[PDB]
């Protein structure tokens, strides 16, 4: 995983980031870049349009959701494994997300943090968390490993 | 493949981009062999220091060959043939490492255009990227 | 992309596939359900028993859909218009089911031609099937 | 991993598996048909057409090694992850191979055994194999997740 300077920096500059503004857009990005994760989410609504998908309520209630876990991720970082176990077991078991999903939801993410962030998302940190999101999406394929 | 939306999105962007594509290309590179060190080793003979002339140097290639696609997103295999010939015939590069180019470059542009890297630019700008990464991993002379 | 000589391949696997084509587009669906059971939740409403006249007449219309894409590979964009309306704005069939089915399929085709199916045609119709599915999970009307 | 009956009916059939003959075909496939994997055979020699790599000597005598490999994990279907411990860390660290051609190369062999086996390849059968190439596959990306 990470270094303790690594830990740090990521830490550090996590607690500028709005969690709930940033889940919805994340989430929100997900559902019109790579549009058959809209399937998973056939009972949020409209979806017919990339506004109305980033406009809809469900989307970006549950975007706020995705980032608290994400967030609680980040105070777990040497222990993602156990931290999204349930999780894990959900999009698997029940939900039938294919793995490859959650590597591009980590890169949604990831962008999502440069665009609010600009320049202060700088090529360090984006590898820092290019670990993380590396680290998360493992963490939640682990039932398939 | 690319809708009618896609490619207005496409030229849209980029022509937003213009004069500093080269600037985004080098950015986009470093950031790729920061975050993904196996994609430095496509690049041995390089100095991959930051800050390196090379690699500066080279993202302006990339960056050109990059303009020349979004002028010409009707044949991308037949203008980029001399370029599939490289990464597909002579280079043998893993498709893989063209996700995280495009990954790079997503992160870049997103970071440099806050108000002009909507939801739906970043979809076309994914949707081209991949396109350009097929072309460029075929074998089809 | 494909090569001319790709073209040529796919062409010459479809006409050793004869009117053997529906019979295998039932097997490769057997085998993909079989094999990949997560597959199976696209299709709630079927019939999956072992043997059932339900897959076998949906694999009767995937052949006639694939030998469609095989006499129009200039332009698949133009020929599967529809089934790219099905797959990706109905349906939204996520892009890793399509490999599933595409290896499903050639481990078909391989199991019944093993004279016809040379390496040189099994790197051409793994790039065909590659394109089906990219026009089939791609919105670009 | 496998039940009983699947490892059971696995067993068997592997018995009858020229290994020889399937694993030079299998490499070879693997470096046609995903022209890309070449590159990490360069010092091979011709890998210009499709006759020069099936019938490069090396191509065919390490598709065997390969198979051979295979093979041993077929004794070892509960413990893949110890068995392949070593092979990952040369195939990571050393080779720098990224983990999705691990899946090319397990469904290229399940195509050759196809191709091999016909009829007497059935889908359950290959549906049992599935599991088992998803298994190695899993086992020798273990280094990264
Ligand atoms: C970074 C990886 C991901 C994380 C951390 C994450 C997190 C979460 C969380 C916290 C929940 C709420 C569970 C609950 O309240 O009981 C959830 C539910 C859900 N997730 Fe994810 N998720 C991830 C990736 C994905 C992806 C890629 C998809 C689809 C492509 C997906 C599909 C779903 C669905 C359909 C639900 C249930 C929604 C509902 O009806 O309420 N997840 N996820
Ligand atoms: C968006 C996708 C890409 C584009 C548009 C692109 C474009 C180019 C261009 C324009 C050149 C230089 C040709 C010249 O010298 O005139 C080049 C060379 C090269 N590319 Fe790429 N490329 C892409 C992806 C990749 C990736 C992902 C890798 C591997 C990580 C790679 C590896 C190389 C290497 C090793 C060279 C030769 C470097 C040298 O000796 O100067 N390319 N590419
Ligand atoms: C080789 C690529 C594929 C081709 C050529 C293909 C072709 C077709 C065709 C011809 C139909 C019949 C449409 C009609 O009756 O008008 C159909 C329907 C359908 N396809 Fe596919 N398909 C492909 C891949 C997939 C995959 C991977 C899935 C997901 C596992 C999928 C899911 C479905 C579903 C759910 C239907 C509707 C079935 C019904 O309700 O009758 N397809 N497809
Ligand atoms: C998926 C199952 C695979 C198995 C069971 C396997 C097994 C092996 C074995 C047993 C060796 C001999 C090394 C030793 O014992 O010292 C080896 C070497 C090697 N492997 Fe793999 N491998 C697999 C996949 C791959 C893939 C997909 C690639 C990518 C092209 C790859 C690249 C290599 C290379 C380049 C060597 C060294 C060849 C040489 O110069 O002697 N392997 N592998």
């Amino acid at each position: 995983m990470l270094t303790a300077e690594e830990k740090a920096a990521v830490t550090a500059f996590w607690g500028k980031v709005k969690v709930d503004e940033v889940g919805g857009e994340a989430l929100g990005r997900l559902l019109v870049v790579y549009p058959w994760t809209q399937r998973f989410f056939e009972s949020f609504g409209d979806l017919s349009t990339a506004d109305a998908v980033m406009n809809n309520p469900k989307v970006k209630a549950h975007g706020k959701k995705v980032l608290d876990s994400f967030s609680n991720g980040m105070k777990h970082l040497d222990d993602l494994k156990g931290t999204f176990a349930a999780l894990s077991e959900l999009h698997c078991d029940k939900l039938h997300v294919d793995p490859e999903n959650f590597k591009l939801l980590g890169n949604v993410l990831v962008v999502v943090l440069a665009r609010n962030f600009g320049k202060e998302f700088t090529p360090v940190l984006q590898a820092d968390f290019q670990k993380v999101v590396a680290g998360v999406a493992n963490a939640l394929a682990h039932r398939y490993h | 493949v690319l809708s009618a939306a896609d490619k207005g999105n496409v030229k849209a962007a980029w022509g937003k981009v213009g004069g500093h594509a080269a600037e985004y290309g080098a950015e986009a590179l470093e950031r790729m062999f920061l975050s993904f060190p196996t994609t430095k080793t496509y690049f041995p003979h390089f100095d991959l220091s930051h800050g390196s002339a090379q690699v500066k140097g080279h993202g302006a290639k990339v960056a050109a060959a990059l303009t020349k696609a979004v002028e010409h997103l009707d044949d991308l295999p037949g203008a980029l043939s001399e370029l599939s010939d490289l990464h597909a015939h002579k280079l043998r590069v893993d498709p893989v490492n063209f996700k995280l180019l495009s990954h790079s470059l997503l992160v870049t542009l997103a970071s440099h255009l806050p108000s002009d890297f909507t939801p739906a630019v970043h979809a076309s700008l994914d949707k081209f990227l991949a396109n350009v990464s097929t072309v460029l991993t075929s074998k089809y002379r």
